[PDB]
DNA sequence: TTGAAAGCGACCGCCAGGGGCACAATTTT
DNA sequence: TTTTGTGCCCCTGGCGGTCGCTTTCAAGTT
């Protein structure tokens, strides 16, 4: 068990004779010349844009093995898959799932548990609230419908953003989370940053031959990717958060962020160069403080919980979140 | 439908910038035939796809351009003596 | 309007907005060919060529499929662009494939529609077994009965064919993946190209081509297209091959080599491709239509008209010739 | 009945002086719009006078021309940006 | 279609393998050597008397082209013309009628006829109650003789040209029509127009081989030609003369004259300009031709009225001249 | 009285201070002005394609001097006329003469008159009748209708004819006049020659106004020039007649004569160049006959001014001989 | 035996005007 | 104190594209 994958634009993959041979340039030097074999493979990862030969596709995709492109930073967009793919009890299950609510019920409560637990573990890692946190979570597992829970999440938000201000001290304001368009700059950052979270999801869920507008939470509609969202939830707490209060003690300030132009505050594109630094620098952690598994990073940590999820519709799995 | 162009810019390295790089897109929608030449045959989205480029690219207080709209009827009756006749089929290679 | 690749030694890279393909013949051992971008709707890669990663990006910004096939034809996957956002239909595409009653009434037009053009092709190209087997469809009630149905009439449909072509050629029996015959590989050749253009509109439609109603899906296999690649597999492929055995690409050819194996030669299978263009460059009176749509159209045609049975529950009356 | 012609030619001490010698005549039967490049509306039998005047001087084996027959109502779509579009009056000095 | 005009007495026409080359700039430079087309061109006009390669020339009428002269004034002075027509019969014809009066007769009383009502028909386009001249218009064909009708045409005339301040306004003085130098202005715009009309006729006879010189109203007895005359008479009203007024209305109101040495009211430069523009304007137009639906322009109905005129003298056929309500 | 004529193509006109000024420049010098009075001129005649002042032509043409324009062999390109001319009761002369026989016969009378004895004078050129001759001459004058002439023109040319296979020799063959085509050699130096003499004549009556087309001998058809031919009879007999033996005793020969290729006998253009080196050089010389100086060329400027004035002004018609 | 894009900064086939210096005659009815 | 077109050179010069060269790389506007 595993998968291939590369950040580095300098790579070429060759095939020898039945089997692949990566050759990285690697500064300095022509170092990690380190050929890899078949039968652990079943999908592929390019993540910048390296050259490929052709070669290995047509031998790659004799046998089912899905080629992901992406861009340095993980924005997708596109990918090259096989004939003889077995998505299909996937995209099944996923329905099957839709049209059963026990399961979909059975699974929406995951993913809020995996949101609101990890505020909790948020505010005590950004101490906020107390010791020991342990709230409301153990709470909703105890529920048997949805509307019992989506009032759930809108009371626990709004339980979460009024915490805030007394966070983030007085150089800024908050008040509430603001969709389009952000009367505060803050809420910019978060339907921005929401946003590059979208994009490191919109593309796990292409790996796992998922179809993004199929979801069990967010009800279908407009054309809106349910199966992402209700996945974004883990990790607005963890990912779009932890990076905003990592810089404002900082790096960005009222200095850069426009004043009120037609209402709005939009950023300059000086700061917006800067707020990735921090942003992909999350993206290089995660010693997955269970030692259930050390090396994962957090940008990878993502395509497992996708590829856990096909495996909870197409293997019957538990889908237990991602927390701290 | 046919849309035939033309430009002839100067050798200011301020303006052959806008040539050389209008030479490697009329290379993207249509075919060359001279130097200062390219026949697009296509649709008319693929138009505004790139009259917008073009609106968006140029310094006309130094330009030159000309542009001609051919249909079919009016292909039919073109004439050539050292090159072939105009086509747009499917590519093979 | 399509774009075709035969050489595996070729390497595509992306200009400004427009294409470069890099061919080597050695007299500079490289030739730099431009191509434009804008003007194609499709892609088609034989070979197992080089390509830019870069370029993809600026192919699928323009709604441009990429298709992958091998030296012998057979389909291998293909890399889609943006993706359609209509779940509620892909629903209403699973809410039938669990009520068979559904997906029976389904299946039996599907077969019509190749069965009737299968008799209808038979006579025009000459000849006189099933418009019996046919109809008799509906006569059924399940489709296990149905499904061994078009294996018969598929081997009824192949054996009739000796006395079509004449004495140069033998067709006893075919196999799908081998190419124990030249145009059995031509099958593999024709029904694996094929899917290029069904494979497309389905992602137009945003159809799942892993939900069938013929095929079950449990096979690791898009029997949405399948299920929908029958009504033409008949019709293109089958009509194109007799239309160039008809004087071009007889013999000479169709190398034996790999005992068991089947290949063309180059030049053959750039021949080979005109004739495909051909019928999809040649449009017909489409008898409810009765005057329009190429056959490359009807196909996405066919998928926006079937989402429409599903979500806007119109009829579906599969593609018949006289 | 507006023809518009094209030249493009080598520089050949053969073939520069069929360009140049080109470019006495067209300026002859039309007006210039580009270096390869001349427009001329005119009527039919001045073609004659004309056509039979090119057949009778090229080289086809190293010489390359195109030509186009426009019509008014294909001639007022010719958008343009840097030059004038084009018109054929009586002329006044 | 296509006509060329020259101002400038400093350019000089040369040839080049098959087209022309002007030369302006008069050392400030290198002449300003503006090349030019002959093979889309059907006429020509020369004003200021500018100077000409006669290697140029033969090449012009090896192409049927006309070449006209003028002066700054624009009073015609000559014109050179291109190989004629082979016709004999014709001009016996337009001969063996002109020494029988009887015929002659029946013919004038046409070209009046036609160009009377040329006039009235005009000043009801002008707005005018009565000028009373149908009268006038269809006296003619109680007449018999030639001496009876020059008196009329003058008559006519005058009655013509009383009717004209009236017409034009406050602006200008205009009383009668001087065959003088202008001592008017206006008259002086008149023998611009009237001088450079002789152009298209004096090449439309031409074309039918007819001989300028014998006429069948001014008697080819002062050496003036007078088929050009008697037909440039029908055009004086309404082309020229409705030129005129078409300009008046919104052009050169004044400011765009000289007077000099003479009273002498000459025009100015680059007003002369403008003027054309309005007479090729003028030739540029379609009217319909209201006999049948042909639609030609006034340019091609002085041909088409020559080559006609022959017909009635060879054919037999009848000369409806133009005339328009 | 005179008149002016310009030959070299190296010669400015212009105009100074109401007068004319020449500008000549030649071998083995330049600019060799000399300036002119008006009032003594009725025409002006440019032989090649000498630049000119516009300036000078509108000094003429509100004068009354018409312009004409040739080639320095004397070729009729083109003139400029101006408004007003003399050439009215000219054209009527010209006219109400070719319906009065009486001026039309004892006109016709002339031109013939000026052939036979310029002929017979001819032989007595180079010597063929020897005799105190009478030419008949006489018998012309004393006729009293037409037909009875233009039989005889038919006589005396083949007594002319005849005359010549003896006078020539055995080196080249003449039995009679073979116009268009020819077969013969010698026949199409005069069907060239004849033709030839068509241009200088050609310009000659442009000169007068005449119309050319408008005849008194040659019956008026197919647009058919009569008033040149009238002319150009007094001239066959001494200009292109008397060329051809000036010749033929000294360079031109078959060599030179193409042979039958499929009817024609055209020449090479190496002779055709050299026809004209004796031809322009007559045309450059003549005594008189009342001595008075005159080149062949300008002799014919003459006849056709002088039958103006037989038409314009009443006067005789004297035609011209040796 | 080393991955791609765009972005400059230089070598040759197209374009025209400009400046001198040999030329100069037509039918074939 | 002035001079007509038709080629056949060089050369200065505003076009037109290819070939061969150092820095780029990352994105939503919920």
């Amino acid at each position: 068990m595993s998968t291939l994958y590369l950040t580095q634009p300098d790579a070429v993959l060759s095939k020898k004779h039945e089997a692949f041979h990566v050759a990285l340039k690697q500064e300095d030097g022509s170092w990690k010349k380190q050929p890899i074999p078949a039968q652990t493979l079943e999908d592929i990862v390019l993540l910048g844009y390296p050259s490929i030969t052709g070669e290995a596709l047509g031998y790659a995709l004799e046998l089912g093995l899905p080629v992901h492109y992406l861009t340095q930073f993980g924005k997708y967009v596109g990918s090259a898959l096989p004939s003889e793919s077995r998505n299909g009890q996937l995209r099944l299950a996923q329905f099957r799932a839709h049209e059963d609510p026990i399961q979909r019920l059975d699974i929406v409560k995951a993913f809020v548990k995996g949101k609101v637990h990890n505020q909790y573990n948020l505010l005590y890692r950004r101490g906020q609230v107390d010791n020991p946190l342990k709230g409301r979570g153990k709470l909703v597992m105890r529920q048997q419908t949805l509307e019992q829970v989506r009032g759930i999440e809108g009371l626990a938000a709004r339980e979460y953003f009024a915490s805030w201000q007394e966070m983030l001290g007085h150089e800024w304001t908050f008040t509430g989370r603001f969709r389009r368009p952000p009367t505060d700059p803050v809420n910019a950052l978060l339907s921005f940053g929401y946003g590059l979270l979208r994009t490191q999801v919109t593309a796990a869920v292409h790996i796992a031959g998922l179809d993004p507008y199929i979801g069990f939470l967010h009800e279908t509609t407009r054309g809106q990717p349910a199966m992402i969202l209700d996945l974004m939830e883990e990790f607005r707490a963890l990912v779009a958060d932890s990076v905003v209060l990592t810089v404002l003690k900082q790096r960005e300030i009222q200095r850069q962020d426009f004043t009120e132009s037609l209402g709005a505050f939009r950023l300059t594109d000086s700061a917006t160069k800067t707020f990735l630094g921090a942003f992909d620098r999350k993206l290089s952690s995660e010693f997955k403080h269970p030692i259930f598994n050390y090396k994962c990073t957090y940008r990878r940590a993502i395509e497992l919980q996708a590829r856990l999820l096909a495996r909870h519709l197409q293997e019957g799995v538990v889908y237990e979140p991602l927390v701290i | 439908m046919l849309y035939l162009i033309i430009y002839d810019v100067p050798a200011t390295k301020a303006g052959n910038k806008r040539r050389t790089r209008l030479f490697d897109l009329l290379s993207g929608y249509g075919k060359w035939r001279q130097f200062s030449v390219f026949e697009c045959f296509l649709s008319v989205k693929q138009f505004a796809k790139l009259q917008t480029a073009m609106e968006k690219l140029i310094k006309l207080d130094e330009d030159a351009v000309c542009i001609y709209v051919l249909d079919e009827n009016t292909v039919q009756r073109t004439i050539t003596y050292g090159t072939p006749q105009p086509e747009k089929p499917g590519s093979i290679i």
